[PDB]
Formats: structure tokens, C-alpha cells, sequence
């Protein structure tokens, strides 16, 4: 210290030395990039942080943004690993940074945008700890925090009291901060590669798409998510209907549009969270209440329309999915599903499960989903019905938006690289039926298998080391390999790679036939009925 | 102060029905996940059912031996938890505790951080019999006691001098012999207070609606 | 159904001794929870999420464990610690509990205070006759009681009952009731309550005579 | 001879002894079963034949019914084998009989109903000669003739001047005749199996549905056709619109319904044929102008509705298809198709080909057909586009109606036997791309490979001998197998067999997934738009 | 009686256009499939195109060497068949026959059962030159008796054809009209006629030569010298 | 493109002889149609669908064949059978025709009737000079013709022409035209037309003299 002291455009920062394997790294945690959105500043745009004097304690993570916490199994890591580990508060706008030792000069910078369907998440999660990527890949790992729920996305377009995309603005404000302050940490702002999972990847994609938020980075990684996902965006008319119902549920009396926001700004943060899910219009799964709204400024149209027309940042993209995307979401609503049983659902249950997966669908569209996912030779097989729902939910919400993104991106000669994480853990906490579930590639990307306190196989250490290299090499080169073999993806050649405890193998089609149903035909059907 | 008060328990014939109640106070009930846990005499603890908050859509989960026969319910306006038990079986004979689970906000997150005193449930074909309370007087210290013989079902309350006599008391667990329970309680006092000062055992068997106070008299 | 196996079922330690209770899970669990239970009381939370002591639990208590193997320790055991300790898992449905561990605190051997009581007038007038015997505040718990009617042993109509160890004085107490017909009781003189316990090499006896 | 003399309820008959292999058979050709539908009797119900005195010359085939003849390739058997070989006339209501030697007592009787989409066909075709079936299987082969075109199916329901199903009524009248006169030939009227191909099989199905025809036979075979086929039936309102347009095209002046028929009865048979196809409402393929009409008597509802409700003659059925059902039809309209080239059609041509295959379809239904039959990884492959159309045409018009028929038949606990003819002739006259085309199983069913003047392989002789046995075993047993090989068809277990130069092999699904599209979803789509 | 009369033929420059006509009679034209067949000089027959009836939706099929340049069309009301030929090439130089195909109704079914006499098409850059018709009479009175050979030379014309008759067609026997020979883009032809020593010069012998391309009609009386 | 190969290209038979023409198809065809062609005439239908003779065709003609091999036969050949016979397939598009077979009928050898003609007055007055020579009604077809101007041979300016065999008399005829300038023609006297044919062992010559 030495390396534990950093002076930036906004103030001075006190670090922390952290040992990693045979060496160590430096960490700076709880660095604000904005002012606290409290009282009358709640639901507003993020105000940039007022510079401080003198040195700020950046030795501890700060609390996560107020959110709905998953209390389904309080004594289970499978659910608990995703919950806030250092508390919750409205004052939550902080970024965390991991720097190699000795401090580099112009090293690559990876910025993590966490998932949680815009209603949850924390940069402080153990699964997003940057220690291993920083030490093994000699890379700078930054993790930002962004408001979630009504607090981050209460949509009232036009109104300044709730501009609608407040959460993606918080993300933007952090990206703006990284540019103006990462070189004193030993990084290169010319090599800022943004990356995220689920809503995090939707956010990443919403940064490749929006206007004053595409110069803020060089490259992108979208893990198990896309901005054009059905759960990712909302109609300004719906976001308004949602905001008003929140008021009515909380016993508000309002005439004006800003008369609403005033009433909500008074209600306790838990009072609001406890009513947040009652706004959803249908009995559904993978549908989140307060999410990004197409306003007219941040979103000049829909991400679908934007990706189609090409209104975006043309740059290198690494994309991919897990073997079982849907399985996590099934156990949060669908009849007959549990992690505590085989979830051998009846034909009756399968049908109601389809209706909950395509909730905005009319009877003819539901019939189409049932046609593709039914074995017309073996209709009453409870194992096929379970596998079929896991596929509907995975395809509709995750894999198919990703393939449309990947096709629309190569519809510009952009080098797009696609993976499939399909190695299932030797020590996974979920039942066999759930396969390789949503979010379980992250621990491999972040180097967790290298930790001897975590009980992983030496074969799992190898794959983590490899994925860390691929992620780093892409952030460096724009090609996740080194010549002495991972190919590009186009709408024409939809090749992808298998990430597992086996040598990189190549596969030709990343669900092209089925995603043609979801992306080409299913919308067309609704435009005709 | 956090309090959980169970009621509704007692003697039900097999294949019969019973509804337990639980009066909750000292916490924001509506924000908490509540549970029912049971303990058969001399045995361990068996989870019965959970009911989550209104935010977690009043989601109920049951122990398999109880699924579809028992129903867990809430009334947040009255701060009440309920357990409707139908098609009762001899196996269900136990003490039923109404338990609170610690929220994300508490240090007790996930734990059963508050348990009520319980409500005894006896599933039997046998009939309600009031106890016969007999004094035990002898024929530095004095041992007196009183026998609570031939009652059904459990429980029986035994107190000495309406609670003011606590030390030197041993109330022994009840013993069943041919569908009738027998219980005894002993009390040690100095040779000075007895018989000079009144020693009375207060026995209560609510099932047969019986309240008896017996003065231990010398002979 | 994750089965939790507590061992030992019964544990005995002298005051000041370090003691460790184990809980073995049939399948790996993320955290273990502990509760203690005292006689005539509902359980109370003791340890939260493997190692965090509950409000009011003494510092001498600690928890620890991983995967399938979890434990509860006491650095220096006191009389206060006499209770049953259960482990619970809240990883999978149904949440399950172990069989428990009865922690018993050793103490200096104490002889029982035996008192015999003839049938009350009240009982006799109702047609029955019960003779009561209390053998209070003894250690160790191991005790045997026999009845003799006019010198001949009696086993039929005897109901024995025992308390759990007392947290305050580390003692155990027992009750034994000989029940016969008023007619049979009126046909005999000597009623004898005889006990066998560590503290004596000869039976510890109390008796009365109907003709006294 | 002696043997060549037969006396029946309608008159006496002159025969012919015919040598086959190491023996002989007897044939009686040109037996009328009706009065000629001429002058004022044209377009009317068939009048039963007035008994004759004494012996009638039944030594020569009689002419086929007036029809549109395929003159696309006058010097090619591929097309010419299907054209009338013994001339055309309105006086065409005759049946043919082949009997083994010596004349049997109560032998099985197989009645052939020829195809040609209700606008063409002849019982006198070389491919339908009963010589090998009657000698190798010792059965009695009968072939009937029925009015085709406007002549057989001018539909003005209610009107006696054109009932609407005259061709089916000619078929019926022959079936009625077989009952009253087949025992003098050495056959039993109670043991009659009716079999047919294309419109012939549709016609067989139309006799299992209409009550009055039910009592006239025992079993049934449906080869590459079903009564519920899209091209097989017409709405009474359409058949009327079709009949009126014929009048207008022929320069008729009419007010009454019978005023229209009088004008047509005058027009020369070729004048009518030359205008018959101008009535069709769309640019299409596999769509025939004058076909069976749902009147209210013969058809009390649609065959679809009837098969669904289950009001059909409950008996056992042998069904099946060829490997390339559609190929033959493609070359009669679809852009870029020829038997004289590889028919490597563009994406542009493929799309117009879809529009011509589902002609009543709106844009959303066309989109659905395009979704199922497109390789979304290789869209512009001219070989896949060719193969895809061959499949659309085969599935929509042939295979899928057959599957719905089989499913609806087994739904009513009836034994159903399913085959797939997938052997291509060593000497087939069509180009390789056309595979095993529509109608080319018939020559194997009728024993043509056994003829040394016809140049077939010894392996082809074996299969013909086998198919003849299967067809004859079924006609006698109601089960085509004998040694104790071919299982029953259910919707649950849609098993079928491969008929080729290899031992009977079993296959589990007869296009269940795809036919769920055509039979369940595609109609539903149109009921919603 | 069945008749097929072609017209429209002649000399066209290369890359040029021409439209052939065919007057059909003696049959129900509209019910027949018609064809155009060509024959290059001294060569065989090459099918050009087919056009089916109105019932067979006027379906046209072409020889590949002709596929998007030529167009076959019919006008059933005027009983006419046409061949529109565009971007003409030297290879297209041939006699074009308008040919009928026998219907299902005929024994000739599928065959080319009637062919017209043809229309000559010459694709060249060379120009139209009328012929010079010269008489050939014997100069020296050789064997008289018995037969006399007279003739006439049709020199330096372009393009083909040239019509030659003797005595307006009434002199058929003893006539030899030899095929034309091209030398440096100009055709030369000769025709000989043998008659007895008695009819000549006592009876008139005339060669009637016609070259319609140059719009030339010449009658030459063979006169003794 | 189904290629039809006719063989022999030229056939020669004496009257009364049986003769067979073949047609070989590159690929198998269902039927073969045959046509005949005579000089100065368009083709005429001869055989319909392999073996059915066309209206007016003599019974001595027959058709036969299968797959790739088809043939046309004449049982007893006559002079009227001198024509070219083409085969045609209508199995696949494009319909194709064979190269043809020239059927020539033999006959007794016949010497040519040679006639020479000086240039006409009208040609000379127009500036040119052509000498014509006809060598008519000869058999066999093999003939050679040479020109001599004042004893010296002349090859330049000579245009030869030959007819096909005559159906009526089985003969062949030839024409030969020597073209010179009026100026060159008027510089010479002897103009000689000389032929070589089977029928003579010496040249067959005709000549004239400008000064005669
Ligand atoms: C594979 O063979 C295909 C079949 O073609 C036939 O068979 C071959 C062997 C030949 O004999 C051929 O001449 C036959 O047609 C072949 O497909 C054909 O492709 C041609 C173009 O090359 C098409 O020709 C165009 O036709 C239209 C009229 O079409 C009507 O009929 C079709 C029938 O299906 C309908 O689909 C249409 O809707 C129409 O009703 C003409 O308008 C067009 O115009 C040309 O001429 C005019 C002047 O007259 C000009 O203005 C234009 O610019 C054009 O030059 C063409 O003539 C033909 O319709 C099509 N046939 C079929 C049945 O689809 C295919 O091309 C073959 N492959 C190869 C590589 O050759
Ligand atoms: C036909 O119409 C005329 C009137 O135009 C009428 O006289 C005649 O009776 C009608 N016939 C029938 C059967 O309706």
C-alpha cells in the first residue's frame, strides 16, 4: 500500500489486499458512483456522486438494493446463493473492483451486470467474487449495482418523477464512472468488455442497443439472456397500468400522474415489495412486474424492432446458454412441480403449465405450442411432459430470444461466438431432473472450482480455468481462442460449442428449427387473430 | 413480547375431525411464515405444515402423512393460525405446537424461533373420565403429595397452593394402564409450616371440565 | 425424507467437561439448526445456520458442520445444560429433525428420600386402595423398586413413573403406586416400599402397618 | 367350357380361358350391371340392367367412361399406362371377372374400385388385370367401372336431374349386382373385400360411411387414399357453383335448376370435358372439378364428421402409402417441376408451390405449412425445397387423411393394418428424384412382376408373390399375415410395415407428428381466422 | 382435307427478329396440340416447340437451344399457329415446318401426322440479290432423233428459296431441278428437261422461275440458236 | 437429350430383298414413331407407336422394337421405297429424331445422258459466261466430272450439284457449271465436259467449239 491507495476524479479510495492461490489481488469495495435515491430522490434518475474528501473506506461490500427475497428454502444454497448476503438498503449504488498484483498499466476491464429478472440481485454474491478471474487471467473485474423493482423501473414515461428505465440509467452512470476513473486502478477504458446473466444479459443487450450507452464499452457477453426476451421489456401503457395498480393496492388516492409518485415515495420499502407482484396481469412464470419500459428516448422502439432494423452498436459478441434453462422457473408456480420430487406432471398439469408459460396467448397460439412440444405417439408420458415444459420455458424465455439476437447480430458480419454449458456439477444441490440449471455456469466463469474449500473435481478445475481463459481471451482478442478452435455463429451457420469436462467440441445448430416457431411464426399468428 | 397461544385440542374419535387455533402477538404476523409442528409422547418433533405470507401467495406445504387430510390456514386481520384436521388417526396423537419462522430481517432467519406452549390432541375410541384426586399425608422436612387417579385423556394441571408453592415440588409424568391415566405430585416443606400452614394441591382436568382443590390433612 | 441421526442418544458429562454431539444427515444439507428442549416446555431455538448462537444462548455453546456431518459443542458443561438437543435441516421438504441427544450432567452420588403413604380415607370410601411411594432427588438415575405385602412380593397393580434430570440440582425422582382392592388391602398388615440404588449396599426400605 | 358358360339372375354369359404360368384361369369381360346413361338418362341415377336373352358376349373388355385423357407424353408408359386402353363411351357401365380353374364353390371375391381423382380411370388397364391374383391366390377378381367427371358427379343436391354422387351410385349398383350374381361364378357374396387406390380408396371409404352401401361387402382395403382427403369431397354450395359455371362456359341460358341440366344433356361429351377444369376456384394441384358432394342422404354430413362420431361400417381395414406420394402431382402445375429435369426449384418457386398445394389457405395457414417444411439452417437448398413439396403434397392429400382414417377406425376398436410400399422398380420409367411414386404399388399387388415379358428382378417376383398373399390372406381372414408378423394400427401405437425386397420390417409411427399438424392444428387455425 | 400453310419466313440479319405464321384447315384446330419442327439444309429434324389445347391450358414446351428467344402461340378463332423468333443466330437457318400431332381420337395419336410444306428462314448478314435466269438450248444439232435435253440456269441469287417449273407445271416428266449451290454468299441452281425431238422447237418449252425474296417472277422460253 | 442412332446411314438393296433399319436409343423409350422423307417434300408419318402402319403405308413395311432397340423392316423392297427414314421418340422432352437412313434401291447399271451448253447470248451480253453440263439418269451414284478448256484442265469456277435417287427409275442425275469471264471465254475455243462412271472404261465426254 503501495497498491491499496487509489485517487480518482471523484475522490480517494482505500483498498484491501486479498490472497488468491500462490499470490494475491487488491480489492476496492463499496465505491459510490451516485447519490442515494432517498425520500423525494426515490424513483428519479440517478444523480452522479458528489466528489468526496478525503479517503473513502472501500474495504467492505455495501448493502444490495431493496428486493423480494427468496425464502422458499432458508436452509438451502440452491436458493440462498442468489439472495442478498450483506443486507438491503435504498442507498445501494456502489461498484466493487478487483485489481491484479502488482497493479497493471492498461489491463482489460470486465464489467459484471447481475441478473435477477430486474426485481433482485447483488454484486456482493459469492458467485460473482472477482478474485479468481483477476488473479488467473490478470484482468480487472468490476461489478456494478443497479436499482431493481418498482424502485428501479416504476414506468411512467414522460413524467420526470418516474422516467421508467431508472435501473439501466444506474447501470449507465456506473459505466460512465468506470471510463473516467479505471486507469488509476491500472486498467484500459478502451478494453472495457461488459458481461451479464439473465436480466444482466438483457441489460448488456440494452446497452448495445440504447443511444448514449454504446461508447461506454468495447465488447459484450450475454449469458443465458437477451434484450428481446419476452419478460425483458414492457409497453408504456402496461407499465403505467402496473404503476397505478401499485398505488391502488397500497391504498393511494391520486388524480395527477406525479400525485401517484408522491404517495408511493412515502410508503415503506417493504410495504411496496409486498404488493409489487399483485400488478402482473396473469397467472404466469418467468414474467417480472417492474422491468424496462419502451419510453421513446432510452428505447426509441422495441429491442425486437431495433435488432431487426440494425439500430445498435456493431461489435464482437460472446453468447450462450445452459442445458436446462427452464427447470429453475418451473418450481415457482407450475402445477405438480417441486425440487423435492420427480415432477412427473399429468397431461392436465402440462396443459395448465403451457397456459402459464405463454400467458398473453389466445387458444390458437396455445394449440401451436402444444403441437410442437407433444409426442403424438406417446401423449400421456409424465417424463416427456416434464421435459417438454422445461423446453417451452427455456426456449420461449431464454434460448430463442438469444438465437434471434445472434441471428440479427450476424445480419451485419459481426463475429458472434456461441456456447452451451452442459456439464452438470458433481456437487450440484438440485435434483437430477433439473439437469444443468439456469445460472450455474457463473461459478465456472468466476473460478469458484479452484477453491479447495468448495469441493469440486480436478476435472471441474480444468473447465473453470478454460472458461476463464475463453472469457478473458474474448475480452482481449475478440476471439476466445489462441491460434496454433471455436467458430463464429451466423443465421446461415448457427454453430455453437460445448463447454464441459471434454475437449471443446462443435455443434451445428443452436435450436434453429424450434426458434423459427417462437421468433417467426408465433408473433405472426397473434398479428392475424 | 412475542407470544403464541394454541387452543382447540382434545379427545377426538378415530376418523373424526378437529380444528386447532393459534393466537399470535408481538410481531408483524402477516410478514411471517407460520408452521405447525407435533410431538408424540416421549418422541421427537415432526413437521406438519407451513403457510407462507400473502406476498408468497399463502403457499401451503404439508408433511406427506398429512397431505390432503390436514389444512393449514391464516387470518392476518385476527392474527390467527389454524389447523383443520380431518380423518384423524391414532398416529396423530401428539402435542401440537404453533411455531413462527424467523424472517430475512431476523438473526433467526429460517429457524422456528418461537414455539407456543402446545395443545394436546388424543385420537382414541375411549371415553372421557374425570380424575379422582386423593391426598397423601404421612401416617426437619415433610413430604406430602397427591394422587390424580383414573382420568382420560391427557392433560391434567397440578399446582400447589395456587402456584405460590413451587420449590420442593415433583409432578411426575402420567402413566396409562387400560385406557386410564394415573399421575402423582410430591411436595417437600419444613416440619415448621406443616400442618400449621395450609398445603393444598390444585388439580385441573379441562376435558371432563373438572377443577379440584385438596387440603393435605394429617391423620 | 432426509433422515437426521443424532448420536449419542444419551450423553453423560461431569461439570466443566468439553462435550460434542453429532448429527449425521442421510443426504448432504446446506445448514443445520439446533433447538434445546427441557421437561414440560416446548423447544427453544439454540443455533441458527450451523454456527450462529440464538439470543440468550451462553458463549460456551458452539455449532459447526458441513455436508452430511454437523455437531454442537459445549466447552465447559454446567448443570443448566441438562436438556434434549435436536438438529433440524431446512434444505429439502419435509423439514426434518434428528432423534435428539439427552445431555445429562454428572454430580456427586445422592441417595433417594423415600416416603410411603397409605390409602387416603377418601379413596377407601370409594372402594379402592392405592399405596404411594416417592423416591426423590437421587443420582445416578439407575434405581429399582419392589413392593412387599406382608412379606410376600407384589408386582401386579404397580405403576412406576420417573422424572427427567433436574437442571437445578442434577437429580432424578421416581414415583411407584401399588393399587389393590379395598377388600384385599383390609386383609393385610405390612405394606413395604423397597429400593435398590448405587448409594446403598443394602435395600433402602420404607414401610407402614394398617394396625399403626 | 362348360366352365366358360355362366347363367345369372340378369342373363347368361360367354367366357374366355386364359393361360397363366403353369396353368389357366377363366375371364368374363364386359358384363353390364346397368342401362346406358344416354340422352335424357345422362347425369341421372344408374338404372339397373334389364335382364337379357340369351347369351351375352363377355369375351372383350368394353370402353372406359368419357374422360380427360393425359396427352402430356404420348410415347411414355409412365403416363400412358393410366389412360383408356379400349376407347371411351357414355355406355361404360360394365364389370370384369377372373376365376381360377377349376371353377371354385365359395371362393373369396375382391372388388377393385379404380382411382383417377373421379375425372378418370378404367377397369381395363393392364395394371388392374386380375390374371395373376386369381391364379397364384385362387381368389375371384372383379373390377367395376363408374361414371367420372361431370357425367358421374354433376352435383345439384335435391334435384333428381343431377343427384350429385352418380359415380358412387354406379359403384353401388355394381356391388348390388355382385351380391345377386357372384355364386354362379364360384364365389360367395357374403365374402366380398372392396379395394381401391387414390379416388378408388376414397370411394371404398365412401362405401364404409353411407348406410345403403354398407350391407354390400365384408372387408375393405384403402391404398394411397381416404374418404376424408381434402380433394375427395365438396360442399353442396360449391358443387352447385361448379355446375352453373359449366353451363355459363358452354354458353347455356338457364333460370330453373333442371333448366341447366337440360342444356348440358345436349352438349357433346368432349365439349363438356374441354370446359370441366375451368370450374375449379383456384390455381391448384391435387384438386379435381367434379367429385362426391355432401348432399344429406348419401352423405348425411362430412366423412371427417362421420369418422369422428364413428358412424361407419365397423369392420377390419388394410391401409397404406408409397414412399413418394406427391412426386407425380408436382409435374402437373407446380413451377419449375419436370420429370425431364432434376426439379431443383428456387425458394420463390417453393413458396408458390405451397400456395398451390393449400389453395383455400390464408396467409397465416400458408406460414404454418412453410414453418414445418423449412430447414431454418439451409433455407435456399433446391434439393430440400423439392423434397419438402413432395412431402407437403403427399402428407396433405394422401398420408395424413389415411392416418386420421386409421386413428378414427381404431378409436372404435376396429382392427387396422398399415403398410409402406418403399421399393423403387429396377425398371421404373420415372426419374430418380420422383422416388417410389403414387400408384406404383398396384403392379405388385396385381402380380405383373411374375410376367417374363415385363423385365423385373427375381427379387421383385418374390415381393409381388408376398403382397398378393397379404392382400388375399386379409380378404379371407381379415388379418393379412398367416405363419405362427404384421401388427395392428392404433392412434397410441401407430405401427406400420415396410413392403420391399427385404423381410417384413416393422416401423413404430406412420407420420404421427406431422399429421397432427394437418389433422389437428391446421383446421383449428382456419376456424379462428 | 387437312392443310398446313406456313408463311413469314425469309432473310433476317443476325440478332434480328422474325414471326412465322401457319394457316391450318380441315380439322378441329382447337382440340389439337400443334408443333414447330425445323430442318437445316442437308440435315435432320429438330423439334422446336409445342403448344397444347385450351383444355391443356395452352401449355408451351421448348427445345433448350430456343427456350427464352422463341415463343409459340395460337389463335384458335383464326385457326392460326405462330412462332415469334427473337435474337436470331446463323444456327437457326433452316426450313420451318408447322406440324400437327394426332389426338387420342386418331390412330396417329402422338405422331406428327401432318406437316406443312415449310417456310425457309435464312439468318445472314448478306444481302438480297435477284437471280439472272438464262436459257440452255443446244447449240450444235446432235442426235435428232430421239430425245432433246433443254434446261435453264438460275445464277447469283440470295437467299434461298427459288421456285422452278416447266410449262407452268404441266411439264413434270423428264425434269431434273438440282439443289442450289452457294459460292461467296450467292446461290446458283439449274434445271434440265428432256422432251422428244418431235415437240421441240415445234411446241413451246418455258422455265418459270420465282425468287420471292427479291420479288422476282421470270418466264424464259427456251429458243433454238 | 435422348440420342437416337440410326444405322446404316445409307442402305442399298436390290428389288425384292428383305431389309431392316435399326434405331438405338441412348436411354430406354416406351415407343418409337417412324417417318419417311422424299426429296423436295416435308416428312410423312410412317409407323405409329412402334408397329402400327400409317394410313396408306404398304403391308411390306413393319415396325418392331423394345427398350433401347427399335427397327423398321421391308419384306420385299421396291423402287418406291427410296426415301430417308427417321425414328422419333416422344418419351421425354425434348422429343428427338434419329439421323435417318437413306434407302437406295439397286438397279441395272445405267450410263449418264451428258449434254453440254455454251453460255447464252443474254449471259454474255451481261458480261459473264457459264458453261453448263448435265449428266442425267445414271446408276450407280458414283460419278466424277472434269472440265478442260482448250485441252488444259479447269477446276476454279466449277459448281457441282447432285440429285437424290429417283423413286420412279432408281437413277441419279448431276449438274456441273463452269463460270469464266466473258473476256476469258472469248480467248478460248474448246470447252469440254468429261465424266468417269462404272458404265464406261473410257471417259464419257461432250464438247463444243466457240468457232462452230
Ligand atoms: C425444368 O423444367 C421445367 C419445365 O419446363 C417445361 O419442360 C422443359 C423440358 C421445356 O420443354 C420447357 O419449355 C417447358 O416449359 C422448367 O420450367 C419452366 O421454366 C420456364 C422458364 O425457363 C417457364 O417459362 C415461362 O412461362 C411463362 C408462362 O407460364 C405459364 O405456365 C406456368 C405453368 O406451370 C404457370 O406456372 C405460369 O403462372 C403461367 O401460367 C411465360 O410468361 C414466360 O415468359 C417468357 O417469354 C415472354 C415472351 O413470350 C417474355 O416476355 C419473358 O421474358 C420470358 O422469356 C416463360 O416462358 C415455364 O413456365 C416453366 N414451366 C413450368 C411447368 O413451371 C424449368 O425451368 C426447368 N429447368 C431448367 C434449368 O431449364
Ligand atoms: C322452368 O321455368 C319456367 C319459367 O321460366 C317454367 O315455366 C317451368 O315450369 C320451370 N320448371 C320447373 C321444374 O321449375
Amino acid at each position: 500500500a503501495g497498491e491499496l491507495k487509489v485517487s480518482t476524479q471523484t475522490g480517494s479510495v482505500r483498498g484491501l489486499s486479498l490472497p488468491v492461490l500462490d499470490g494475491h489481488v487488491s480489492a476496492f469495495l463499496g465505491i459510490p458512483f451516485a447519490e442515494p435515491p432517498l425520500g423525494r430522490m426515490r424513483f428519479l434518475r440517478p444523480e452522479p456522486v458528489k466528489p468526496w474528501q478525503h479517503v473513502l473506506d472501500a474495504t467492505s461490500y455495501k448493502p444490495a438494493c431493496y428486493q423480494m427475497v427468496d425464502t422458499s428454502y432458508p436452509g438451502f444454497q440452491g436458493t440462498e446463493m442468489w439472495n442478498p448476503n450483506r443486507g438491503m438498503s435504498e442507498d445501494c449504488l456502489y461498484l466493487n473492483i478487483w485489481v491484479p498484483s502488482p497493479r497493471p498499466k492498461d489491463a482489460p476491464v470486465l464489467v459484471w451486470i447481475y441478473g435477477g429478472g430486474f426485481y433482485s440481485g447483488a454484486a456482493s454474491l459469492d458467485v460473482y467474487d472477482g478474485r479468481f478471474l483477476t488473479y488467473t487471467q490478470n484482468v480487472i473485474l468490476v461489478s456494478l449495482s443497479y436499482r431493481v423493482g418498482a424502485f428501479g423501473f416504476l414506468g411512467l414515461p414522460g413524467s420526470p418523477e418516474a422516467p421508467g428505465n431508472m435501473g439501466l440509467l444506474d447501470q449507465r452512470l456506473a459505466l460512465q464512472w468506470i471510463q473516467n476513473n479505471i486507469h488509476p486502478f491500472g486498467g484500459n477504458p478502451r478494453a472495457v468488455t461488459v458481461f451479464g446473466e439473465s436480466a444482466g444479459a438483457a441489460s448488456v443487450g440494452m446497452h448495445l442497443l440504447s443511444t448514449q450507452s454504446r461508447t461506454l464499452f468495447q465488447r459484450a457477453i450475454l449469458q443465458s439472456g437477451g434484450p428481446n426476451a419476452p419478460w425483458a421489456t414492457v409497453t408504456p401503457a402496461e407499465s403505467r397500468g402496473r404503476a397505478a395498480l401499485l398505488g391502488k393496492q397500497l391504498g393511494c388516492h391520486f388524480n395527477n400522474d406525479s400525485e401517484l409518485v408522491s404517495c408511493l415515495r412515502s410508503k415503506n420499502p417493504q410495504e411496496l415489495i409486498d404488493e409489487e407482484w399483485s400488478v402482473l396481469p396473469y397467472k404466469s412464470i418467468f414474467r417480472f412486474p417492474f422491468v424496462p419500459v419502451i419510453d421513446g428516448d432510452f428505447f426509441p422502439d422495441t429491442p425486437e424492432a431495433m435488432l431487426s432494423s440494425g439500430n445498435f452498436k456493431e461489435t464482437q459478441v460472446l453468447l450462450g446458454v445452459v442445458k436446462d434453462e427452464g427447470s429453475y422457473f418451473l418450481i415457482y408456480g407450475l402445477p405438480g412441480f417441486s425440487k423435492d420430487n420427480e415432477s412427473l406432471i399429468s397431461r392436465a398439469d402440462f396443459l395448465e403449465g403451457v397456459r402459464m408459460s405463454v400467458p398473453h396467448a389466445n387458444d390458437i397460439a396455445t394449440d401451436a405450442v402444444v403441437l410442437q412440444y407433444t409426442d403424438w405417439q406417446d401423449q400421456d408420458n409424465r417424463e416427456k411432459n416434464r421435459e417438454a415444459l422445461d423446453d417451452i420455458v427455456g426456449d420461449h424465455n431464454v434460448i430463442c430470444p438469444v438465437v434471434q439476437f445472434a441471428n440479427d447480430y450476424a445480419k451485419r458480419n459481426s463475429k458472434v461466438y456461441a456456447y452451451l454449458f452442459d456439464h452438470r456439477a458433481s456437487n450440484l444441490l438440485w435434483p437430477p431432473w433439473m439437469g444443468v440449471p439456469h445460472g450455474y455456469e457463473i461459478e465456472f466463469v468466476f473460478g469458484l472450482p479452484l477453491n479447495d474449500s468448495l469441493n469440486y473435481t480436478p476435472q471441474e478445475k480444468e473447465l473453470s480455468r478454460r472458461m476463464m481463459r475463453y472469457w478473458a481471451n474474448f475480452a482481449r482478442t475478440g476471439n476466445p481462442t489462441d491460434p496454433a478452435a471455436w467458430p463464429t455463429y451466423t443465421a446461415s451457420q448457427p454453430q455453437y460449442v460445448q463447454l464441459n469436462t471434454q475437449p471443446l467440441a462443435t455443434q451445428p445448430s443452436l435450436r434453429a428449427q424450434i426458434c423459427a416457431f417462437w421468433n417467426h411464426f408465433l408473433p405472426k399468428l397473434l398479428n392475424a387473430t | 413480547e412475542v407470544q403464541l397461544v394454541e387452543s382447540g385440542g382434545g379427545l377426538v374419535q378415530p376418523k373424526g375431525s378437529l380444528k386447532l387455533s393459534c393466537a399470535a402477538s408481538g410481531f408483524t404476523f402477516n410478514t411471517y411464515a407460520m408452521h405447525w409442528v407435533r410431538q408424540a409422547p416421549g418422541k421427537g418433533l415432526e413437521w406438519v405444515a407451513r403457510i407462507r405470507s400473502k406476498s408468497n401467495k399463502y403457499a401451503t406445504h404439508y408433511a406427506d402423512s398429512v397431505k390432503d387430510r390436514f389444512t393449514i390456514s391464516r387470518d392476518d386481520s385476527q392474527t390467527m393460525l389454524y389447523l383443520q384436521m380431518n380423518n384423524l388417526k391414532t398416529e396423530d396423537t401428539a402435542m401440537y405446537y404453533c411455531v413462527r419462522e424467523g424472517s430475512y430481517y431476523d438473526s433467526s432467519y429460517g429457524a422456528m424461533d418461537y414455539w407456543g406452549q402446545g395443545t394436546s390432541v388424543t385420537v382414541s375410541s375411549a371415553k372421557t373420565t374425570p380424575p379422582s384426586v386423593y391426598p397423601l399425608a404421612p401416617g426437619s422436612m415433610v413430604t406430602l403429595g397427591c394422587l390424580v387417579k383414573g382420568y382420560f385423556p391427557e392433560p391434567v394441571t397440578v399446582t400447589w397452593n395456587s402456584g405460590s408453592l413451587s420449590s420442593g415440588v415433583h409432578t411426575f409424568p402420567a402413566v396409562l394402564e387400560s385406557d386410564l391415566y394415573t399421575l402423582s405430585s410430591s411436595v417437600t416443606v419444613p416440619s415448621s409450616p406443616w400442618p400449621s400452614e395450609t398445603v393444598t394441591c390444585n388439580v385441573a382436568h379441562p376435558a371432563s371440565s373438572t377443577k379440584v382443590d385438596k387440603k393435605i390433612v394429617p391423620r | 425424507q432426509i433422515v437426521l441421526t443424532q448420536s449419542p442418544a444419551i450423553m453423560s458429562a461431569s461439570p466443566g467437561e468439553k462435550v460434542t454431539m453429532t448429527c449425521s444427515a442421510s443426504s448432504s444439507v446446506s445448514y443445520m439448526y439446533w433447538y434445546h428442549q427441557k421437561p414440560g416446555s416446548s423447544p427453544k431455538p439454540w443455533i441458527y445456520r450451523t454456527s450462529n448462537l440464538a439470543s440468550g444462548v451462553p458463549a460456551r455453546f458452539s455449532g459447526s458442520g458441513s455436508g452430511t456431518s454437523y455437531s454442537l459443542s459445549v466447552s465447559s458443561v454446567e448443570a443448566e445444560d441438562a436438556a434434549t438437543y435436536y438438529c433440524q435441516q431446512y434444505n429439502s421438504h419435509p423439514m426434518t429433525f434428528g432423534g435428539g441427544t439427552k445431555l445429562e450432567i454428572k454430580r456427586a452420588d445422592a441417595a433417594p428420600t423415600v416416603s410411603i403413604f397409605p390409602p387416603s380415607s377418601e379413596q377407601l370410601t370409594s372402594g379402592g386402595a392405592s399405596v404411594v411411594c416417592f423416591l426423590n432427588n437421587f443420582y445416578p438415575k439407575d434405581i429399582n423398586v419392589k413392593w412387599k405385602i406382608d412379606g410376600s412380593e407384589r408386582q401386579n397393580g404397580v405403576l412406576n413413573s420417573w422424572t427427567d434430570q433436574d437442571s437445578k440440582d442434577s437429580t432424578y425422582s421416581m414415583s411407584s403406586t401399588l393399587t389393590l382392592t379395598k377388600d384385599e388391602y383390609e386383609r393385610h398388615n405390612s405394606y413395604t416400599c423397597e429400593a435398590t440404588h448405587k448409594t446403598s449396599t443394602s435395600p433402602i426400605v420404607k414401610s407402614f402397618n394398617r394396625n399403626e
